[PDB]
């Protein structure tokens, strides 16, 4: 019925100080909102993007919002984008909104242009938390290299990891076109020094070249992006989720989620399947909010025993909810976690 | 399924599997439902367990505290005296200290 913070932090420090156990990370949208460049946040959260789209764009937008809200709660950018692409799947879909089509195709391009111009914010000086994480990554010559998964569309991880030049590999091989490779993902025959970074929700520099229906990464073009959450193309998403699932099956695997809101659906299910398949897997869920705001996380914690969910005020461990011993546990904030990692690095 | 009682009944044989005691098992061991016992601290291994100590035997039988001067015995005695003489739980305490 009661827990103490110090013992939990001591256990986590003991865990992170072992090189035998493979380690990974989840950098969701809650990390960029934790750093301030101007008076406004450097990158707003999903609610910020929804508000910006609402106040920036009108009648057909409100009609679409009403149609989706008729059976769903407060929406996100992913919801409206998926709805738009689903409408684009049907050829004569312009009669649903009485817009005769051919206008949604331009509205989605305008939204993509706005998002891609807004997310390009550049990184501030070398004091960023991501720089500390990158420095911690190469500090120790671990025999199992640390993998990183990010749901962010931006490129803060790239800039931070290149400012302190470190081994890196994201799946694309090449110099001019950087053609996406699938085989080299599957044999996993790479030297242990090379780090692995994988973007589950897609980046902003990804361009669909069409024609031969091939994917390539590189310089970000204007308007042409691949921001798709999942899409339904006839794919990086499926193979990359398979890679995550394969990682979760490794013996004595540790995965830490920072700034993740657990509101996604496929990610939660694959995490639950990985936890149930191998009982030796262990997931550290780190949040910065009241625990009552994560119902799916509570259900997963009450279902899967080897999932540790830690919130600001309460914490549920081993299918038993409790409260901290005299908000506490500031480790949920990205800045505090980065400071913790950089102090444990030395 | 009754409780933890000292003294075994039948001894193990060759090949019996040896496990490790988990925190709920420790709660089962170091826990009791008697109203006399009072929590004074936490076990060293895991801090979620209360250290239940009887108070009738502590006073009626006798007590003694022994340790080096650098081990902070004064703080331990102060904490023990403050816990025994809680106003909300023991309004009729009676203690004399020969400082």
């Amino acid at each position: 019925s009661y827990y103490d913070t110090t013992q939990q932090l001591s256990l986590l420090k003991h865990v992170l100080s072992e090189d035998k156990r493979p380690i990974a990370f989840i950098i969701a949208a809650g990390c960029p909102v934790s750093i301030r460049h101007n008076d406004a946040p450097l990158i707003p959260d999903v609610a910020g993007l929804t508000r910006k789209i609402s106040d920036s764009f009108d009648s057909l937008l409100m009609k679409i919002i009403q149609n989706l809200k008729t059976t769903i709660p407060n929406p996100t950018i992913e919801d409206i984008l998926s709805y738009i692409r689903l409408l684009q799947q049907i050829p004569m879909s312009g009669k649903i909104h009485d817009v005769e089509n051919s206008v949604i195709n331009a509205l989605e391009e305008s939204i993509c242009e706005l998002i891609e111009e807004e997310v390009n914010v550049d990184l501030p000086g070398n004091a960023t938390p991501y720089h500390k994480i990158a420095a911690w990554i190469n500090s120790i010559n671990r025999e199992h290299q640390v993998e990183i998964f990010t749901t962010n569309y931006d490129l803060l991880m790239e800039q931070a990891l290149e400012e302190l030049n470190v081994p890196y590999f994201d799946g694309f091989v090449g110099s001019k076109r950087a053609f996406f490779d699938i085989r080299t993902i599957e044999e996993n025959k790479l030297p242990s020094r090379w780090s692995k970074l994988w973007k589950l929700h897609g980046s902003i520099n990804w361009q669909l070249d069409k024609q031969t229906q091939t994917i390539w990464r590189g310089t970000p073009s204007k308007g042409c992006s691949l921001i798709h959450p999942s899409h339904l193309k006839y794919m990086p998403y499926l193979v990359m989720m398979d890679q995550l699932k394969l990682f979760l099956n490794q013996p004595s695997a540790i995965l830490i989620t920072c700034g993740y809101s657990y509101k996604d659906q496929h990610i939660n299910e694959v995490l639950s399947q990985g936890l149930q398949t191998n009982p030796n897997a262990l997931i550290y869920g780190l949040q910065y909010d009241v625990l009552e705001n994560y119902q799916e996380a509570k259900d997963m914690a009450l279902k899967r025993s080897n999932l540790i969910l830690l919130a600001k005020d309460r914490a549920i461990i081993g299918k038993k909810e409790g409260e901290w011993k005299p908000l506490f546990f500031k480790l949920g904030d990205f800045q505090h976690l980065a400071s913790f990692l950089e102090e444990i690095s030395q | 399924k009754k409780e933890f009682e000292r003294g075994v009944s039948q001894y193990p044989t060759i090949g019996d599997k040896v496990h490790i005691v988990t925190e709920p098992d420790l709660k089962k061991i170091y826990g009791t439902q008697n109203k006399k016992y009072i929590s004074l601290g936490n076990i060293a291994s895991v801090d979620s367990i209360p250290a239940l100590v009887n108070i009738d035997t502590l006073v009626t039988r006798h007590s003694a505290v022994l340790g080096s001067t650098g081990s902070g015995k004064s703080t331990t005695v102060t904490s023990i005296l403050q816990r025994i003489s809680d106003m909300s739980q023991f309004p009729s305490a009676r203690i004399i200290v020969f400082d």
